[PDB]
RNA sequence: CUUGAGUCUCGUAGAGGGGGGUAGAAUUCCAGGUGUAGCGGUGAAAUGCGUAGAGAUCUGGAGGAAUACCGGUGGCGAAGGCGGCCCCCUGGACGAAGACUGACGCUCAGGUGCGAAAGCGUGGGGAGCAAACAGGAUUAGAUACCCUGGUAGUCCACGCCGUAAACGAUGUCGACUUGGAGGUUGUGCCCUUGAGGCGUGGCUUCCGGAGCUAACGCGUUAAGUCGACCGCCUGGGGAGUAC
């Protein structure tokens, strides 16, 4: 949600399809929603998380 | 100096280099009045996707505080070292320590 | 913007005294700094027009500062230009 | 969108695709694009979403 | 022939046609069948029923391979997108996994204009 | 002199700008494997691609372009406009305590600079899409819409062109004038036990009062009430044309 290595906290904001979960279906503040996305993006590049569920 | 949270993962069948790489980088940084504030050897680990082949990688952490120069001199070595694959280097945000 | 070090440094070299950042002279100085330092950055890239806007603003702002100084004290004006080698 | 579901039972559990990929996105990219049509035609959904 | 007993089932649910191909978990196609090829053309060939007669028609070929169980690979919209599966299983096939390998680019190539009336 | 304007300190958010890297999804192309009579397309069709083995399916490789999800009633910019991630160079805006300069301000003909797309020059690049062009179909005809292809171009560097329903069709700066609901970002204070509650700045949506308006409507982000400067209009056609 603020860090990328924390693959545990991020797996909460990711549907069973890889894509990140919207902010409206989590309440999560806007300011936070943005920061959270970045963690998931850079994390995907470090192969710590999947881009999608297919590969 | 500017902090940099570097996390480089090496090829699995090269794990024996991991110790060498680290000892060198760390020294190189300090040699130039650097200042390491963290270090973690996550070693081997499953991969989300087969990045550059294989489904296993040897991760490593850093988070130093040296002048852009040296760290930049390093940004290249990671490229000219078949051993190391994907690499990344974030910014300062005030030296972090422990956890992760 | 500018480095805190160089900033404070130039603050005294022209400031009416110490920690008085605001003097017509002080400003001009702090302005010429980035004004000259930016050229180095602008010499390269060149197509960074959006950043040019800032450069030009400080440029014109400086002129408006000096023009004022000269109007309120022809002395400091003539002396200030020297330490900065401005005015052609 | 994976569906293994152990233990035999003739149930597709297809609803999954209907909550991400498949149409909506596929049907979206099917024909031409938009370029400007979204910032309007799509941003006009709010003028309705208001109530 | 080889008696695989278990392979995969690719389903091309194109907006106009529907072809079902059965192959081992390797990729080597064992046998295939297509809607349009199974009779009805044009309008009727792009219907849900179409794919059905095709699926079963495919099994009547790969079943000779001693195929018992098999996964399901589906991609694309249009009818027979789901239909094909049912007939495939109902035709006496131990189904296991079903995944939508439908290609979804994260914004790459520009789709063709076309259709304008 | 300090309230206008500016300076300093410390933070805050940001698809702001320039340069260089890099990841994954997909398309196409090349090669090989499996496999066999279709595929592709439409309202139907047909052109087309297929037994010289396509299509589907799997493996390996090449290459260019664009960055799903997040993402929005959203954010940043002077305007045009700007979305993957990382680094370097850089511009602006806002708040907060305060500290400093002391009217240094507002506007601006001419001038200078920035300017979507298309277009032009040089040299590159070229996957997908597509003016031109060629087929197929449709029709009374079809120099179209639809289908099968496809060059410029779209991409890049540097230079030129300066236009658009360049629009909020609403010039910039400033001061005043009841309200309501919401978004976004900063901040003081209070058992925040927990979110939260009392507020207080910046930017921004929707509704609406007075008043304004020919009406539609605008309505503290005014098209209301006022001040400073600027640009512009004076019937339609001819004509933003001729010279
Ligand atoms: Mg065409
Ligand atoms: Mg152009
Ligand atoms: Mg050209
Ligand atoms: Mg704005
Ligand atoms: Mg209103």
């Amino acid at each position: 949600e603020i860090d990328y290595k924390d693959i545990a906290t991020l797996k909460n904001y990711i549907t069973e399809s890889g894509k990140i979960v919207p902010s409206r279906i989590t309440g999560t503040r806007a300011k936070y929603q943005r920061q959270l996305a970045r963690a998931i993006k850079r994390a995907r590049y470090l192969s710590l998380l999947p881009y999608t569920d297919r590969h | 100096m500017r902090h940099y949270e570097i996390v480089f993962m090496v090829h699995p069948d090269q794990s024996e280099q991991v110790p060498g790489m680290i000892e060198r980088y760390t020294a190189a940084i300090t040699g130039a009045e650097g200042k390491i504030h963290r270090l973690e050897d996550w070693g081997r680990r499953q991969l989300a996707y087969p990045i550059n082949k294989l489904h296993k990688a040897h991760y490593v952490l850093m988070n130093v505080e040296a002048p852009q120069e040296v760290i930049d001199e390093l940004e290249t070595t990671f490229r000219f070292n078949d051993a190391v694959i994907r690499s990344m280097v974030m910014r300062t945000k005030h030296a972090v320590t422990e956890a992760s | 913007s500018l480095s805190t070090e160089a900033t404070a440094k130039i603050v005294s070299e022209f400031g009416r005294d110490a920690n008085d950042t605001g003097s017509t002279e002080v400003q001009v100085a702090l302005l010429t700094a980035q004004i000259n330092h930016l050229q180095g950055h602008f010499a390269e890239h060149k197509k960074d027009h959006h950043s040019r806007r800032g450069l030009l603003r400080m440029v014109s702002q400086r002129r408006k500062l000096l023009d004022y100084l000269k109007r309120k004290d022809v002395a400091r004006y003539t002396q200030l230009i020297e330490r900065l080698g401005l005015r052609r | 969108i994976k569906v293994r579901e152990n233990e035999p039972f003739d149930v597709a559990l297809r609803r999954f695709k209907r909550s991400c990929e498949k149409a909506g996105v596929l049907a979206e990219v099917r024909r031409r694009e938009f370029y400007e049509k979204p910032t309007t035609e799509r941003k006009r959904a709010k003028a309705s979403a208001v109530k | 022939r080889k008696q695989v007993s278990d392979g995969v089932a690719h389903i091309h649910a194109s907006f106009n046609n529907t072809i079902v191909t059965i192959t081992d978990r390797q990729g080597n196609a064992l046998g295939w069948a297509t809607a349009g090829g199974s009779g009805f053309r044009g309008s009727r060939k792009s219907t849900p029923f179409a794919a059905q007669v095709a699926a079963e028609r495919c099994a009547d070929a790969v079943k000779e391979y001693g195929i018992k169980n098999l996964e399901v690979m589906v991609k694309g919209p249009g009818p027979g997108r789901e239909s094909t599966i049912r007939a495939l299983n109902a035709a006496g096939f131990r189904i296991t996994n079903i995944t939508d390998v439908t290609p979804i680019p994260h914004n790459g190539c520009r789709p063709p204009k076309k259709r304008r009336v």
